[PDB]
């Protein structure tokens, strides 16, 4: 079992469906407030699920909802103008909107239901791509939304209607987004290996606060925060990753060998250092100590966009999600396993059979 | 769902033909649109991608018919131009069999081309040696000065044109007006024209580029890249200093530690290539590279049990190949484990992609077999590797010892000559083709023989005694 | 002298052989037999398709190739051996 | 009631291997050799409608079942090469009741290896048809209106305003009657759904529409009342005679002693210890084995 | 309740006899990953010319 994810609640997600980045979101987006978090993931087939996983069985997925268009990038965050309860953001290639689920009991395990409200939406002139949501400037208790377009348009909504939009300089292909609010700065990595930061309140006036011209181009960047003493910013492209400072030059970096798909630098341990894994397209997890590998598991499937979370009363349950539609919640396998011939007696050698044969060949042989 | 959009999320997730066709469409649809253009040419040029650090075939005409070496005839200890063969298996004269073949591997060179010619193909690199190392877009309708300016599209044809089309020139000519658009601030573009020149020869107006790229900004691509062209101008001493130098850079890159461990290897002072391994381990812990030969170094130094867990560690590790599975069972054997020893064999038996993996497993099977005693069984297996591949030159002389066993002096005669034939630079068949020659008599034969096996393993001890007997009946 | 040096590894091998001698054993002669069977198996395909460069009617050959180019040079060595 | 799709048995019994009712035969193949245990027997192979079976075909006792509700990968390994014909071989991976087998299948002569594909497809046929013999809450089953039906699946009866009591106050719904399976909707916020198969029902009564559940998806009791009790007990009725008629012969939807040790996948391992956190990591670890240690298990 | 006796001496080489030499088992070297993708993306060519 060692080196092994061994597997926790897991689960097949559709008829040959298809997801991607942002499909799979992990909080709680029922506003319990008791910690466990919730699964929820939706392809852009259009079905939108959110599961409440217990250690296959019926009652765990909460709902199953499908809506007309696509679905890009599911997040949870303080959606709503009024109240500081999370909301699910639904991003369609051309539309978003913002929901609540809300689930309501009954007198039994199965007798209890969840209503999903279109609190709003939003019309989206350009084709949308991706999207970031935080507390934009110094704003607190607000989870604003920054979507991103195919071609390049930046479009941030203040978490009620459509704030502004601005053109980003000089991108064509669009890469990953990200928001960092200890610099206050939108940081993307433009078609051109420039790993770039805007000073937000920079953008709302429309211009590059830095950039960092990296080898490659970005797979997905995150930017983590609950470190306070030395803040940092995880770049992963499709060749390297980069651990980048807050200035904008690189505070290390690993020269990986093979190809990622997903990374996410979760929860820390030493002082200063932050723990990450990051997941190849050879199915396996790696977990490194910001440049030392401490731990590797054999992954099922191809992860993409992988999670780590408290489910269930067993904190840091790692979440992952494939593009085809499985997904599987897992913990490592810590079990070194003896390296032994199975001392098996029902199965024996059958003898006769096999004499027959080796009589028969041997025959052949020492006949010609 | 959108055209644009699937097409960039496909890529996203490494399919590399959905989006090419996605894009197909999306350009016969319209011809002027640049964003499917150059997404197209990504995924074109990323299902063929193959990074440029671990490309070092050299051919055959680099290996003599070039020399850049500033010293000809260098102190023994810097230049790159253990166990001794009476334990571990032998490729050359000396270089003894490695772990982790490695594209780069040179392991030994030629002395003129009709020896590189006249031998194996496959004697002196991992691949056979050449003789020196619709269409999307047609490279000579397009005006690179216009692509020049846009660097976006720029980046990515470079790419294109150097790693699918394998364009040199027109590729150098693209990066000399980017960089001279980017007026020589940007380390990529240094970068590729280095790699450019050193893939066309120029090796000192490549480590310019290289060394003006590091200049700009560190990076471990740059370092491995001066390593590769301070190799190719054969300092080892060179880029030691300028592997230490970057791990002063970068405390613990797994990258620089390998290099550093590649390079002491192929001066062959173990000791110190262990130690460095050790500390890729430190690191990594799944390294392949850096397992595998501590692993062989292990076996080969009667350590059967430390290697068979550090190969163990990559079975661990989902590694499933024919040639983890044999070193298992050869490891299983000989640290005595008897149960699962073969299993692993016929686990390798299956997974042979080839004939002469094939032979190996038959081989190895063999000696399994001489070491159960039933030499019969062994006799079967040699003459099974002899089927699967003839020219296995270790099947025949096993076998031609065998036979003498039996006692089929002529078989054994003719087998070992064939296989002195084949491998001149093992020692073995030369050995004992002239000890069975001095048991009959023919005196010339034994001392040509046993004056080959000395020039195959100058340090043995039998065939100097044969070689004085000999000289001593001479007179 | 240079007598080897043995670790926890070999104890720990050498405490599970004693401890279960006797199925290893047992496993042991299972593999062996079934792989007396398959490599009289491959021999006896050998001879049926004649595939042995090797094989009373003493000979010995081998194929070897020189050569880049579009044009090899396939030199047959064969020999007698009687 | 029915294991053949459920579990992974060893030396099964000679009726056992017989096709279920519900079950056919789809390809057989002979002198399929069975490896990972290394007992050097042929075989033959079974690719059934519910799961793969193997018989040693010489000593037809020992053999194998293996469901396909209990399997994750199937993998051909196509090598073996111009020594003779290209061989290939079946890697299937089972997960039953959180026990990891793995079995091999090797085709010993070269000339019939088609069978090692068709698996592969009825498997796929096995998974995207599981809302014929799975029990399922508020699926996506309801269209703008009405119910999406599967392949195989025509409503019989369309009832309006029938409760379900096991809520307070999402009641009201509409009540579909199909030949393979019963659903009900809320027709209020219409993601209040429950879908049960004819398979998982065990007795349909009253005490009120009363519906217990076979054993594998729980003692499941499903309770629901409708209008005066006239089409009440029409609608009980009807169903028990739907359940029987298909009782008689299952759809399944599928469109088109130490046995045990020798197959293990980890090896010498039949366990998982309790999920603890882990302080070193900061993730989800298995437990440790008394005295081991994660730093001293990650260095060789 | 008696264990078999084994002798105490084993058997002692009182000369020694040139005997023709065997060669030694060979470790098969793993493969790198660049090495098996150019292997298979030189493989694939062939596979695509044999198959149009």
């Amino acid at each position: 079992s060692l080196f092994k994810a061994r597997d926790w609640w897991s689960t097949v997600l559709g008829d040959k469906e298809e997801f991607d980045q942002g499909c799979l979101c992990l909080a709680d987006v029922d506003n319990t407030g008791n910690g466990q978090d919730k699964i929820i993931v939706g392809s852009f087939m259009g079905y939108l699920r959110i599961f409440n996983p217990h250690p296959a069985q019926a009652e765990d997925l909460l709902l199953e909802v499908h809506l007309r268009d696509p679905i890009l990038q599911v997040e949870v965050g303080k959606f709503v103008s009024g109240t500081e309860m999370l909301h699910l953001a639904v991003l369609h290639s051309r539309k978003l909107c913002v929901y609540s689920v809300s689930g309501t009991l009954g007198n039994v395990e199965h007798g209890n239901q969840y209503q999903i409200k279109l609190m709003y939406e939003h019309n989206l002139q350009r084709t949308a791509c991706n999207m970031t949501y935080g507390s934009f400037g110094g704003v607190k208790g607000r989870d604003l939304i920054c979507i991103q377009s195919v071609d390049g348009m930046l479009m941030v909504f203040e978490q009620e209607s459509y704030a502004f939009g601005r053109f980003l300089p000089g991108s064509l292909l669009p890469g990953p987004l990200a928001y960092s609010s200890r610099t206050d700065s939108f940081i993307t990595v433009s078609s051109c290996h420039q790993v770039e930061s805007y000073k937000y309140q920079v953008l709302a006036f429309a211009v590059v606060d830095w950039t960092l011209n990296i080898g490659e181009q970005a797979i997905d960047i995150c930017i983590v925060s609950f470190i306070q003493s030395a803040s940092s910013v995880f770049v992963l492209g499709e060749r390297n990753f980069f651990c980048l400072k807050d200035n904008g030059q690189i505070q290390f970096m690993k020269k990986l060998d093979y190809s990622p798909s997903c990374f996410l630098p979760y929860c820390s341990v030493s002082e200063g250092t932050i723990n990450t894994l990051i997941g190849n397209h050879n199915n396996m997890l790696h977990i490194y100590q910001d440049v030392t590998l401490k731990w590797a598991t054999q992954l099922p499937h191809v992860p993409v966009a992988v999670r780590v979370g408290c489910l269930h009363d067993l904190k840091g349950v790692i979440v992952t999600l494939s593009d085809d539609g499985h997904l599987q919640c897992s913990y490592l396998g810590t079990d070194p396993s003896l390296f032994q011939a199975p001392k098996v007696e029902s199965r024996e050698l059958n003898y006769d059979e096999l004499d027959m044969e080796l009589k028969e060949l041997q025959k052949v042989i020492k006949n010609v | 769902m959108e055209p644009l959009l699937l097409a960039w999320s496909y890529f996203r997730r490494r399919r590399f033909q959905l989006c090419a066709d996605l894009c197909t469409q999306m350009l016969e649809k319209s011809p002027c649109d640049q964003a499917a253009w150059i997404l197209k040419a990504r995924a074109l040029t990323e299902m063929v991608y193959v990074d440029e650090i671990d490309v070092d075939e050299e051919g055959i005409a680099e290996m003599i018919l070039d020399e850049n070496a500033i010293a000809q005839v260098p102190r023994p200890g810097t230049s790159l131009k253990g166990p001794s063969p009476a334990v571990r298996p032998v490729t050359q004269a000396g270089r003894p069999i490695t772990g982790f073949l490695r594209p780069s591997t040179q392991s030994g060179r030629p002395g003129t081309i009709e020896q590189a010619i006249k031998t194996p193909r496959t004697a002196y690199t991992a691949r056979p040696i050449a003789s020196s190392s619709g269409p999307f877009i047609n490279l000579s309708r397009l005006n690179l000065a216009k692509y020049a300016q846009k660097p976006k599209l720029a980046k990515a044809l470079f790419e294109y044109i150097f790693h699918h089309e394998n364009d040199v020139k027109t590729a150098l000519d693209l990066a000399a007006l980017s960089t001279e658009h980017s007026q020589y601030k940007d380390w990529w573009w240094k970068v590729q024209i280095g790699k450019c020149y050193y893939r066309l020869g120029l090796y000192r107006e490549a480590e310019k580029q290289f060394k003006s790229a590091l200049k700009q900004q560190e990076m471990v691509d740059t370092f491995l890249y001066l390593a590769k062209v301070y190799i190719s101008l054969d300092q080892p001493l060179t880029a030691l200093n300028l592997f230490k130098q970057g791990l002063d850079k970068f405390p613990g890159e797994v990258t620089l530690l390998c290099g550093i461990a590649r390079i002491y290897e192929e001066m062959n002072n173990i000791s110190s290539a262990t130690e460095y391994y050790k500390e890729v381990l430190k690191q990594d812990n799944t390294h392949v590279e850096a397992i595998a030969c501590i692993g062989s170094n292990h076996f080969y130094t009667d350590q059967p049990e430390v290697a068979l867990r550090f190969y163990r560690r990559l079975l661990q590790m989902g590694v499933y190949n024919c040639q983890l599975f044999n070193n298992l069972g050869l490891c299983c054997f000989y640290a005595q484990q008897y149960d699962m020893t073969l299993t692993s064999f016929e686990r390798a038996l299956s997974l042979a992609e080839n004939e002469e993996e094939v032979a190996d497993v038959w081989y190895n099977l063999g000696h399994v077999a001489v070491g159960t005693g039933d030499t019969n069984l062994a006799h079967q297996c040699f003459r099974l590797a002899l089927v699967s591949n003839n020219q296995h030159a270790e099947a025949y002389n096993n076998l031609a010892v065998l036979e003498m066993r039996r006692g089929h002096v002529e078989q054994a005669k003719a087998l070992l000559q064939t296989a002195s034939s084949l491998a001149p630079h093992m020692y073995e068949p030369h050995f004992n083709f002239a000890t069975i020659s001095d048991k009959i008599g023919d005196l010339q034969r034994s001392y040509a023989a046993a004056k080959k096996s000395e020039a195959a393993f100058p340090d043995h001890v039998d065939t100097q005694h044969l070689i004085k007997q000999l000289e001593q009946h001479f007179a | 002298l240079n007598v080897p040096r043995k670790t926890r590894l070999y104890v720990d091998q050498t405490l599970r052989e004693r401890e279960a001698g006797t199925a290893m054993h047992r496993t042991f002669q299972a593999d062996l037999y079934l792989l007396r069977l398959r490599a009289a198996r491959a021999y006896v395909q050998a001879l049926e398709s004649s595939l042995s460069p090797v094989s009373r009617e003493p000979l010995k050959l081998h194929a070897v190739v020189q050569g880049l180019g579009p044009t090899f040079k396939l030199t047959l060595h064969l020999q007698n051996t009687s | 009631a029915l294991w053949e799709d459920r579990d992974v048995r060893f030396d099964v019994s000679s009726q056992q291997m017989k096709t279920r009712p519900g079950e056919v035969l789809i390809d057989c193949l002979d002198s399929v050799e069975d490896t990972k245990g290394n007992n050097g027997d042929r075989g033959r192979l079974l690719v059934t409608n519910l799961r793969i079976v193997w018989h040693s075909l010489a000593l037809p006792r020992v053999n194998l079942s293996i469901g396909y509700n209990c399997i994750l990968n199937i993998t051909t390994r196509t090598a073996n090469s111009k020594l003779r014909g290209q061989t290939e071989a079946l890697y299937v991976l089972t997960k039953c009741n959180s026990t990891r087998f793995e079995f091999i299948f090797t085709n010993l002569v070269p000339g019939s290896p088609r069978l090692y594909t068709s698996l592969i497809a009825v498997h796929r046929a096995y998974e995207t048809s599981k809302m014929y013999r799975d029990f399922k809450l508020r699926s996506a089953l309801i269209q703008n209106k009405q119910l999406r039906l599967l392949p195989q699946e025509n409503v019989y009866n369309k009832i309006n305003g029938v409760w379900n009591l096991s809520s307070d106050q999402g009641n009201l719904g509409t009540f579909f009657i199909t030949n393979v399976r019963i659903v009900w909707h809320a027709n209020m916020n219409d993601s209040f759904n429950v879908s049960i198969p004819y398979l998982q029902i065990r007795s349909v009564k009253i005490r009120a529409l009363v519906i217990e559940s076979s054993q594998q998806s729980g003692g499941y009791v499903l309770g629901f009342k409708i209008d005066p009790v006239e089409k009440l007990q029409e609608s009980v009725k009807e169903i028990n005679s739907l359940h029987k008629v298909y009782s008689a012969n299952p759809i399944f939807g599928v469109d088109y002693t130490d046995a045990f040790v020798a197959y293990f996948a980890d090896g010498n391992k039949q366990q998982d210890r309790e999920p603890v956190f882990s302080e070193e990591l900061g993730l989800a670890i298995e437990k440790l084995k008394d005295g081991f240690t994660l730093q001293g298990l990650w260095e060789v | 309740m008696f264990r078999e006796v084994l002798p105490k001496q084993g058997q002692l080489y009182v000369e020694d006899i040139t005997t023709m030499v065997l060669c030694k088992p060979k470790l098969l070297p793993l493969k790198s990953l660049t090495l098996e993708k150019l292997e298979k993306m030189q493989q694939a060519a062939q596979d695509t010319i044999h198959q149009q």
